[PDB]
RNA sequence: UUCUCCAGUGAGACGAAAACCAAUGCCUUCACUGGCAGUAACACCCAGCUUCCUGAACGCAUGUCAUGCAUGCCAGGUUUUGUUGGUU
């Protein structure tokens, strides 16, 4: 609703800062919960305004992530099911067998979109060091720079959605 | 552009939370029926 | 009458319901394999330049190559068939 702010410090005078902050544009405080401030600090949730709250504040003394949820940092960024995306690749300049096994691999291996590029490697390796080696500023496949990084997608998730999808298709009719 | 995505998201979230679901209920009846 | 690729509506660099056909998407398999669950557009480098009944946190879900720090929390009170072109 408004802004769940997490970081300083540890170690904080979170409460003191919050009390001072009241005043517009800001109103409603309290120091909570896991980490370390929520202030509302309306209205789009997370929030649009919160970008400012980075350097504004500290003083004191670091600072800042904000979120609205989920908000462990682990699921969305760190891991997750060790999905990768490989970019650039191109549909009529590759075959489904070509890029597949050259990147481990995979399975499951579905190129998008056309656009073009951004092709899920639904991977196994797991994905930790694979990113570091195929991003690289190289190695050039098939002539482009080749940038490979993380997702933040999948695995079994998509599979479950296929199962409910499958029974819905057979049922309709 | 951010305002135009916000309305894309919105207008098609309400197609999910209505038009998809209520239809799914019907079709999910026929399996047991 | 430029060279780099994979099978010609080819690309890359450089100088209000529904279905028949082709393309193309998405899902699924391994394979254009089977098929409409999903849903602004895009051939990278800029992924948006109150009656009546059902029911009750700052985190759950949608979404995460995201400054998506973005939406979502009430059922009653000639279009469709995924999409465009062709056909019925």
């Amino acid at each position: 609703n408004g802004v769940y702010v997490k970081n300083w410090g540890t170690g904080s005078v979170a409460d003191a800062t919050n009390v001072f902050s009241a005043a517009g544009k800001v109103v409603k405080v309290q120091l909570r919960r896991q980490r370390y401030a929520l202030v509302f600090f309306e209205n789009s949730a997370a929030v649009k305004k919160a970008i400012d709250l980075f350097n504004e504040k500290e003083v004191l003394g670091q600072t800042v992530l904000v979120v609205p949820a989920k908000a462990s940092p682990k699921p969305d960024a760190h891991e997750n099911s060790s999905c990768v995306f490989v970019s650039p690749i191109f549909r009529p300049s590759t075959t489904k067998a070509q890029v597949m096994e050259l990147f481990a691999g995979v399975k499951v291996q579905r190129l998008r979109m056309y656009r073009q590029n951004f092709a899920y490697a639904y991977l196994d390796s797991p994905a930790a060091a694979k990113k570091f080696v195929e991003e690289k500023n190289g190695t050039a496949f098939r002539g482009h720079t080749l940038r490979v990084a993380l997702s933040a997608r999948s695995l079994e998730k998509l599979r479950a959605r296929q199962e409910v999808a499958n029974v819905v298709i057979a049922a309709h009719r | 552009a951010s305002n135009r995505r916000a309305l894309r998201q919105r207008d098609h979230s309400k197609k999910h939370t209505r038009k998809v679901h209520a239809q799914r209920a019907e079709v999910a009846a026929f399996q047991k029926k």
